């Protein structure tokens, strides 16, 4: 099977290879931005998206190229066709405005409340648990990987059981 | 039923 592309989050110019798995919010806490401190005048960029995946939520959000893509044989495309339409005519044509997305989009990565857990538990001895977004409605909730959420909401885990 | 993304 193959991944399919939910939504066109942002667009930026990044440093060339800055895209895919090293580009997740966990694992840019863990080993640094591929991006960090890329200087569009002082080194190779490339056009790069940021894509919602259909299925995985807000944390597992990506960079990728148009290359990156069509190499990993996504669905959705069109929706980058679309996106790219978009773009081009917003450029022509705020940053309060745009602010304002950014802060949302960062409380899409944030768990307000755990509402269930996994019966199996991982060789590390985390259990799988069911999170409910900030600022989505419960329909977004996922299932995520209890040591990925014990790093930062451990807070949410510890009220989870003290129910 | 969890995953992460892998290179
Ligand atoms: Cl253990
Ligand atoms: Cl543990
Ligand atoms: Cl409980």
């Amino acid at each position: 099977e193959f991944e399919t592309i939910e939504r066109f989050m942002d667009c930026r110019i990044g440093r060339k290879g800055a895209t895919g798995a090293t580009t997740t919010i966990y694992a840019v806490e863990a080993d640094g931005d591929p991006n960090a401190g890329f200087e569009k005048n002082k080194e190779p960029g490339e056009i790069q998206y940021l894509i919602k995946w259909k299925g995985w939520s807000h944390i597992h959000n990506t960079w990728e190229t148009e290359e990156t893509l069509k190499q990993q044989n996504v669905r959705g495309m069109k929706k980058l066709d679309n996106y790219k339409k978009k773009d081009q005519e917003t450029k022509r044509w705020y940053n309060c405005q745009q602010e304002l997305t950014d802060d949302l989009h960062k409380q899409y990565q944030i768990v307000e409340r755990i509402i269930a857990h996994s019966n199996q538990k991982s060789a590390a001895g985390y259990p799988d648990y069911y999170c409910k977004w900030q600022g989505l409605p419960y329909s977004e909730c996922s299932w995520e990987d209890g040591a990925l959420i014990s790093k930062k909401f451990q807070a949410c885990i510890d009220e989870y059981f003290s129910r | 039923t969890s995953r992460r993304k892998r290179a």
